């Protein structure tokens, strides 16, 4: 960013020049200014709630109750679930 | 294992009570006493299974004149004060 020596407001670009719009100043030199702005996607993928374990004892399933979709695999052969956001114990 | 005689004289002794109460009671009767078994059963116990049946169920009707309302909308709402807490609502 780049102020006029003179006036010493900001100087924009206009073709090869940096023109100040309030003294009529110009220059040789041009600098570019871009504003980058991120967006994260880091929870934004496509659920497929199946009661199966990733980590330990920890699966994707929906919670009848309140409705998240962690859950803690307690028994197998029941297939009997607790959810990790409220503790509701139900069967998938 | 109930012989052809006695599921005869269970169908015959169902048949007359077929007005006394709700069809799904019936069936519900039918379904259950076909299915008692290690037991040598007999035709008195069919017969107070069938009475004590009926006679429970005309036990249990509502009486006229019943404030229904009010009790209705205290057995719905005293529970509401009971209650402790997607994330649907
Ligand atoms: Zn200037
Ligand atoms: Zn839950």
């Amino acid at each position: 960013m780049r102020f006029c020596p003179k006036c010493g407001s900001f100087l924009k670009v206009k073709g090869n020049k940096m023109v100040c719009s309030k003294c009529g100043y110009s220059d040789h030199d041009v600098e570019k200014v871009i504003l980058k702005e991120n967006v994260a996607h880091e929870n934004d993928k496509t659920i497929i709630a199946d009661g199966e374990t990733i980590e330990g004892r920890v699966a994707i399933s929906l919670c009848p109750r309140c409705g998240s979709v962690r859950a803690i695999l307690l028994n197998k052969k029941k297939r009997l679930y607790r959810c990790m956001t409220c503790n509701f114990v139900y069967n998938i | 294992m109930i012989d052809e005689k006695l599921k005869g004289y269970i169908d015959k002794r169902l048949n007359e009570i077929k007005d006394k109460i709700p069809d799904k009671l019936h069936e519900d009767l039918r379904a259950a006493i076909m299915d008692i078994n290690g037991v040598e059963l007999t035709e008195e116990d069919i017969d107070r299974i069938i009475d004590l049946t009926i006679r429970e169920y005309q036990q249990s009707l509502i009486e006229p004149g019943e404030a229904i309302g009010v009790v209705t909308a205290q057995s719905v709402g005293e529970p509401g004060t009971q209650m402790t807490l997607l994330n649907v609502t």
